This record gives C-alpha cells, structure tokens and sequence, in this order.
C-alpha cells in the first residue's frame, strides 16, 4: 500500500 | 560518487522483543537519531511489533520515519522533498537474497515533512503494516539475534 502520516 | 545518505539500524536482542510481543507486551523502539549527510537532515525511525490481538495490524512490524531538529537545518530546504527507501535486510546464505522493502515519496503537504519545533517531530510517515512477523521465519532476517533496517534518503 501507500505510506501514511502517523503520530506518536 | 553517490549522493544519498544511508543508515543501517541494528536492532539487537531481537529474540527478546519477539518474546514480549508473543506475551502480548507492546514493543516500540526508536532508532538513534541520524543524519542523511553533511549537510543533511536529522531523522530517526520508529519500529513497532504490533500485538497479536491488534485490530487492523495484528502481528505486524510497523516502521516510520520522523524528522528531527538537526545542526544543518539552516542550510536545508523545507519542507523535505525526496524519497526514502526502507528495507529490512535478508541476512541469508551467499546465494540470491530477497530483502523486504518499500520506497516512499515525501508529501510536502504533511507536517511530517516539516522541521519540528521540538527535538523529534510528533508526526511521522511510514507503514503500519510494513512486514508481517510470520515473514521472519521464512528467511534469515534475524542473524546473531539482530535485525537490520536500512534507510536510504534521496533528496
């Protein structure tokens, strides 16, 4: 798939 | 001469991390901060071993990249634009090898690709389902209890 923005 | 900065992230004591995951204990490890060159951007990776019961990503290795405040920031363009190649290296026998990798194009519209106002950018960019843990028993990805994650950045 496509990468995504992810908050940590 | 090549121009891309490449970092090799050695994650040791992997057997222990796998044991924790199997006991339903969360595993989230950050790589040391590293530069894409000199001058270059400062980044770090974030790797997860999702729980076996994790809805939407059960038993998956997650991998993300986060920008950080670097010493060369004043000489670099922002937001970051370019590609980032993430690879879990196959440490198998001499014959042909098959790594597990993805290549992502930076999206300048995302806050993940801007310079953070604090040391590590809260927002990162990557794959929640990068590689399934079952893939680790299919090849020799773990060698001497260590997993190798390669990050190649191209501006």
């Amino acid at each position: 798939q496509m990468p995504t923005e992810d908050e940590y | 001469q090549q121009c891309n900065g490449i970092y090799i992230w050695k994650i040791g004591n992997f057997g222990m991390h796998l044991k924790c995951q199997e006991e339903e204990k969360p595993v989230v490890i950050h790589s040391p901060g590293f530069y894409t060159g000199k001058p270059g951007y400062k980044l770090c990776m974030r790797l997860h071993l999702q729980l076996p019961t994790a809805q939407r990503c059960a038993n998956y290795i997650s991998l993300f990249v986060h920008t950080m405040q670097g010493e060369y920031d004043s000489h670099l363009p922002w937001p970051f634009q370019g590609t980032i190649r993430l690879t879990i290296l196959d440490q198998s026998e001499a014959p042909v090898r098959q790594n597990h990798e993805e290549i992502m194009d930076a999206k300048p519209e995302l806050l993940a690709f801007q310079r953070p106002t604090i040391p590590r950018n809260p927002k990162g960019f990557g794959y929640v389902t990068f590689m399934h843990l079952e893939a680790l028993r299919q090849r020799t990805f773990i060698k001497d209890d260590t997993l190798l994650v390669r990050c190649e950045v191209s501006t």
